[PDB]
RNA sequence: ACCACGAUCAAAAGGGACAAGCAUCAAGCACGCAGCAAUGCAGCUCAAAACGCUUAGCCUAGCCACACCCCCACGGGAAACAGCAGU
């Protein structure tokens, strides 16, 4: 995703989390305590990732 | 629906966080009462010495 | 179609507030080094219209593109303040925090 | 060097090659001014 | 002999500095230097 | 301002019946007959009571900043008299830099306490320079001329319009 | 289309991206912002390389630039093959 702006923040809150800003103006919050990196990847793929059908169409 | 599911997941994780924090609070209260008793004894000793 | 500004939504840190109704913001993106294949931060400065002068140096802000530039370098406006400097509210729990410690316990509410 | 140092310095910059007596040309025309011998 | 060369270089250096300063206000549109300006001799004790 | 010399020592303020003792005992247990460190301790607790939310917590960043401020004042008082004490000059400068770092951390973490500390201790927080380059004579003169030329051009532009 | 509805193609304008060497080129010198304007603030770029000098057509279904010179061409130098063949 070369055109998506990724920024990181350290030790600003007691809990880790991800936030996604959408073009419409919506924000998506994903809490990631107790979750492995693989679980986080699967969660973000499910909620905001293109499915295999769309990729195959592309 | 995906956004709603994400919000529900956040709520479930929040419930688990609250439960864990309550466990932490009980163990805290215990050790903190112990330490407060120790400090009460220390203050008693210091006050007696100064008197 | 909604704007002629390239960067529609960006997140940055306010690095200057010496202009009237304008905040100078630092935006970092991750750029791949072609040789080392490691990602490094690349910085860019943006001027954001801040009508109310609520921005303080060091706070993390979200900028939304203006439909058209209002000045030579002012192409964005302050959509919101993501993290006020030293007054961070934890989004997961909603409670004030100072770094990694809660100022107000989540259990209190 | 560290990866940060390699990134900041960037790719190695080979100095430009030195031009020889022919100035990078196969041959050169010339006019003889004098002939002699050397040891 | 190194001396006279060295002060000659200092004089040319001062002239170059003054020329750059003059270029500034000439390009700015001012016909003369700013009112009350005098280029200091910064390369001589 | 220093505490009055009649103030009782920090360790002899909450002892019961300290008001019912002879005037000589009060003198013996006052700041008048102690070293400077007891006066500094009294200053420290006064600042803690006046500023911090919980005066008993000494591990907090604001409490540490108050302690370092009291120590910096003590070093400054020492150095007014011993102008040629280099070790204490070093200690004063290091303490000031450390307090600046602590103030930066407090500002980044707790802004309300940062403001309350800055008001209570009279500290004027300053931002660091952006560029660290030598300002030699040529640059200084050129910058002064450029400022002057900009001023003259602004006057000319305003008048001409 | 030819009534445009609108497609295709593509200028000018706005936003973004975009070669190499030299830091013995480290400061640029008005390079910003706000207001309907009057005017007000003093700002803007830069060691994460600004500013400058030098080198080079480029990212090749092709593209860019130039078209005797004075960047341009009212005007001036002056009388033009960097179209083909040829000298
Ligand atoms: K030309
Ligand atoms: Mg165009
Ligand atoms: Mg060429
Ligand atoms: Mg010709
Ligand atoms: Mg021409
Ligand atoms: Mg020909």
């Amino acid at each position: 995703n070369p055109w998506v702006q990724i920024m990181m923040f350290k030790n600003m809150t007691p809990s880790p989390f991800l936030r996604f800003y959408l073009d419409s103006g919506e924000q998506v919050l994903v809490d990631v305590e107790t979750k492995s990196n693989k679980e986080i990847m699967e969660h973000i793929r499910k909620i905001l990732g293109k499915n295999e059908e769309t990729l195959r169409e592309e | 629906e995906l956004m709603a599911w994400n919000q529900a997941e956040n709520r479930r994780l929040h419930e688990l966080r609250i439960a864990r924090l309550r466990q932490e609070e009980r163990e805290q209260e215990q050790r903190q009462a112990l330490e407060q008793a120790r400090k009460a004894e220390e203050v008693q000793a210091w006050a007696q010495r100064k008197e | 179609v909604r704007s002629s500004v390239h960067a529609r939504w960006i997140v940055g840190k306010v690095i200057g507030t010496k202009m009237q109704k304008t905040a100078k913001v630092r935006v970092t993106r991750l750029v791949l080094d072609p040789y080392l294949l490691k990602y490094f931060n690349k910085r860019k400065t943006y001027f954001a219209h801040d009508a109310l002068q609520q921005c303080t140096v060091g706070d993390i802000v979200l900028l939304r593109a203006l439909p058209v530039p209002r000045a030579k370098h002012v192409k964005h406006e302050l959509a919101e303040i993501v993290f006020k400097v030293g007054k961070v509210i934890d989004p997961v729990t909603g409670k004030p925090c100072a770094g990694t410690t809660y100022l107000e316990s989540p259990l209190s509410s | 060097a560290t990866l940060n140092q390699m990134h900041r310095l960037g790719p190695p910059k080979r100095p430009p090659r030195k031009l020889g007596p022919t100035e990078g040309r196969p041959q050169l025309k010339g006019v003889v001014l004098c002939t002699f011998t050397r040891k | 002999l190194r001396r006279k060369v060295q002060e000659g270089r200092l004089r040319r250096k001062q002239i170059k500095f003054e020329k750059d300063l003059r270029r500034i206000w000439l390009k700015a549109g001012l016909k003369e230097a700013p009112e009350g300006w005098q280029t200091p001799k910064i390369y001589l004790r | 301002d220093d505490p009055p010399p009649s103030t009782l020592l920090k360790d002899y303020q909450n002892v019961p019946g300290i008001e019912k003792v002879d005037d000589v005992v009060k003198r013996l247990l006052s700041l008048e007959m102690a070293n400077k460190k007891e006066m500094l301790k009294i200053k420290q607790e006064q600042f803690m009571k006046k500023i911090v939310a919980n005066p008993e917590d000494t591990r907090s960043l604001e409490a540490r900043i108050i302690a370092l401020s009291v120590k910096i004042r003590s070093y400054e008082e020492h150095l007014e008299k011993h102008r040629k004490d280099k070790a204490h000059k070093r200690y004063l400068l290091m303490s000031i830099d450390q307090r600046k770092k602590m103030l930066k951390n407090l500002r980044n973490t707790n802004y309300d306490v940062f403001e309350k500390i800055c008001w209570g201790l009279g500290i004027e927080y300053t931002f660091p320079p952006l560029y660290y380059r030598r300002a030699h004579r040529r640059f200084v003169t050129k910058k002064a001329l450029c400022i002057r030329v900009f001023q003259e051009t602004q006057k000319l532009k305003k008048r001409r319009r």
